[PDB]
């Protein structure tokens, strides 16, 4: 589960400690390493350690920038990133591996270096109506507007609804804030049986919204 | 002295059923200490192969790797829709460990025309001073599509943005949203809102509209 710490908004010049814990098994029984991914593309190996049999290593590039530590007591790994700049904005992956086995990675931690303050999103319903229903199919959703930084998780009915859901990539507005929509397709005959709730989470601002989206009325 | 891994190609589109090959060339002899990763949209990179040709548990046998020294290959046979992803080669012979630039595998499929839905701005948002109109184009191929906004028949410009989904894992189609943003005041001054969409799958443009109220 390599459970990693949540998304972080850090001001330039500041630092951050990203944590990583193997729930169920002791993470320090294996070799742990971190990788940096920028712009959702290129992967950079930062370094790693193996608490029990040495062979810990750093990437010359991140020597000054990063410090890796382990906490055997609570089976948790750490990376310390100091003197952060905009070039440090990225997704950081914690990974553990043993010889010829599991090469297992964590969900990743999004780090954004900004002098800007967090802004939680507004969540408005995208109500289904005769103009949001094709035949027996209806579309509905949630508009997640004006937030910073990334990311933001969206789920439907607490995760019980996954088929037909499209969650769009966030897009920047001229305000410098992010915005995205999440829509789902459902049987138009179901519109009046089970409720539809979108679960929006924005960790950096501590925003947790549960918006119910119902057909338009007057 | 630093092992740069050059991956090819950058993008690769294939049909369900086909054999595809991804190349990776190391600037320096790396033996057989090469591995391959697959990163599906929204997920962490997952490890497929190690030691050039060995597959990790739970990895389909239609994924095989080969090569030695400086040249390496990832072959994906009977390509399936679920395979849509970004692939990375890696060298762990010498420190630091390095990755290739990655290869994006996209799946070709037949033309599919989009389903179009329009959504007026919610009442809750209007009480906040702004108005977002959303036009959804659902489950279409290929990716290119034209969304035109018209307000009381007047063609809009400079006030909308588009977002596009990554190809779907099951049916390989795309979805698209187009958001028209007006001020509460400008939205209230007009009546007919419409998004017109043009697409390879439609023999003629499709228009979806609604009246304010």
């Amino acid at each position: 589960l390599l459970a990693q710490s949540g998304p972080e908004l850090v001001k330039p010049g500041a630092s951050v400690k990203i944590s990583c814990a193997a729930s169920a098994y002791s993470i320090t029984d294996f070799t742990i390493y971190w990788v940096k991914q920028s712009h959702g593309d290129s992967l950079e190996w930062i370094g790693g350690i193996d608490p029990h049999n040495g062979g810990g290593a750093y990437n010359q590039k991140f020597r000054v920038k990063a410090t890796l530590t382990v906490d055997t007591s609570s089976s948790t790994a750490y990376i310390h990133l100091n003197s952060l700049t905009s070039e440090d904005s990225a997704v950081y992956y914690c990974a553990i591996f043993y010889g010829n086995f599991f090469d297992y990675w964590g969900q990743g931690t999004t780090v954004t270096v900004s002098s800007a303050s967090t802004k939680g999103p507004s969540v408005f319903p995208l109500a289904p109506s005769s103009k949001s229903t094709s035949g027996g199919t209806a579309a509905l959703g949630c508009l997640v507007k004006d937030y910073f930084p990334e990311p933001v998780t969206v789920s439907w009915n607490s995760g019980a609804l996954t088929s037909g859901v499209h969650t769009f990539p966030a897009v920047l507005q001229s305000s410098g804030l992010y915005s995205l929509s999440s829509v789902v397709t459902v049987p138009s005959s179901s519109l009046g049986t089970q409720t539809y709730i979108c679960n929006v989470n924005h960790k950096p601002s501590n925003t947790a919204v549960d918006k119910a989206v119902e057909p338009k009325s007057c | 002295l630093d092992n740069v891994m050059t991956q090819s190609p950058s993008f690769m589109s294939t049909s369900v059923g086909d054999r595809v090959s991804v190349t990776c060339a190391a600037s320096q002899n790396v033996g057989t200490n090469v591995a391959w990763y697959q990163q599906k949209p929204g997920q962490p990179p997952k490890a497929l192969i190690y030691s050039t040709s060995y597959r990790y548990s739970g990895v389909p046998d239609r994924f095989t790797g080969s090569g030695s020294g400086t040249d390496f290959t990832l072959t994906i046979s009977n390509v399936n829709s679920e395979d849509l992803a970004e692939y990375f080669c890696q060298q762990y012979n010498i420190y630091p460990v390095t990755f290739g630039g990655g290869t994006k595998l996209e799946i070709k499929r037949t033309v599919a025309a989009p389903s179009v839905f329009i959504f007026p701005p919610s009442a809750e948002q209007l009480a906040s001073g702004t108005a977002s109109v959303v036009c959804l184009l659902n489950n279409f191929y290929p990716r290119e599509a034209a969304v035109q906004w018209k307000v009381d028949n007047a063609l809009q410009s400079g006030n909308s943005q588009e977002s596009v989904t990554e190809q779907d894992s099951a049916d390989s189609t795309y979805s698209l949203s187009s958001t028209l943003t007006l001020s509460k005041a400008d939205y209230e001054a007009h009546a007919v809102y419409a998004c017109e969409v043009t697409h390879q799958g439609l023999s003629s443009p499709v228009t979806k509209s609604f009246n304010r109220g």
